[PDB]
């Protein structure tokens, strides 16, 4: 449905 | 926006169903296990041979490398795990204690530590060093089917026939979280993003699902292909775009958009049931394996 950022380690 | 994968390399060398493989932290060099008892070394972009090493007394399910791509696990129906110097082939270590076969494994980051799921519904924590069992987890009422480490080894989660994926703390054992979904089909993969913020698990009903694992919400689901048998593994691709791998009981490699859902691409080639596939840390190569009627390891690239 939306984005989603799988990489980023915030 | 699409990838467009090709094949480049036929890998021949197993003598019955391939089981898994795995790309080496250091992209070298790729891994294989098969139900013919053997793991087998190839050049991660040659697919050249390397070396066979044996010494388990029946088939193996699963390998895995330590991070600095040194060390290998294997798990096989012998009941046990060994560890394994890679460059001299010599066996440091067999972990005993399940009481039935070990069907997956898996280093954490640190890779002092080992975790194995079993088809005796166990989880199990392993020390490297000694080859002690260091706790037992009473994780599932059948047997599981892949164990992980988030991407600082502080969880584990882990998937099972039963129907549940689980979330575990490392250091007590204790079960943070239990993924509840609206039919609870058995669950026959899972692990976690890069991030460790996601979850991806695999359903024996021909779907592939993104989980938040806090909120323990599903978001993103994948279809399309055929898995309804075989404990499949899957993969995020994140060289180039963004893409969900995944093996197939129709012979073929899907490949999706990971926001999309949309299938970008089918590979085909194989001609049995692509029990795994892997993909290259940093190259946009994707490795894929067959079941007893093919034996074969393909290696496919792309620009995307």
């Amino acid at each position: 449905d939306e984005e989603v950022d799988v990489t980023s380690v915030d | 926006v699409k990838p467009n994968y090709a094949l480049k390399f036929t890998l021949a060398g197993h003598t019955k169903a391939v089981s898994s493989v795995k790309f080496s932290p250091n992209g070298e060099w790729l891994a294989s296990s098969s139900a013919d008892k053997l793991i087998k070394i190839w050049g991660a972009y040659d697919g050249k041979f390397e070396k066979t090493i044996s010494g388990h007394k029946l088939g193996i399910s699963d390998v895995a490398w330590s991070s600095d791509s040194n060390l290998l696990v294997s798990a096989s129906d012998d009941k046990t795990l060994k560890i394994w110097d890679v460059s001299s082939g010599k066996c440091l270590k067999t972990l005993k204690g399940h009481s039935n076969y070990v069907f997956c494994c898996n280093f954490n980051p640190q890779s002092n530590l080992i975790v194995s799921g079993s088809f005796d519904e166990s989880v199990r924590i392993w020390d490297v060093k000694t080859g002690k069992c260091l706790k037992t987890l009473p994780a599932h009422s059948d047997p599981v089917s892949a164990v992980h480490f988030n991407r600082d080894g502080s969880l584990i989660v882990s998937s099972s026939y039963d129907g549940l994926c689980r979330i575990w703390d490392t250091a007590s054992g204790q079960c943070l979280k239990t993924l509840i979904d609206d039919d609870n089909p058995p669950v026959s993969f899972v692990k976690f993003s890069p991030n460790g913020k996601y979850i991806l698990a695999a359903t024996l009903d021909n779907t592939l699902k993104l989980w938040d694992y806090s909120k323990g919400k599903c978001l993103k689901t994948y279809t399309g292909h055929k898995n309804e048998k075989y404990c499949i593994f899957a993969n995020f691709s994140v060289t180039g775009g963004k893409w969900i791998v995944s093996g197939s009981e129709d012979n073929l490699v899907y490949i999706w958009n990971l926001q999309t859902k949309e299938i970008v691409q089918k590979l085909q080639g194989h001609t049995d049931v692509v029990i795994s596939t892997a993909c290259h840390p940093t190259e946009n190569i994707i490795a894929s394996a067959a079941l007893e009627n093919d034996k074969t390891i393909k290696l496919w690239k792309s620009d995307c």
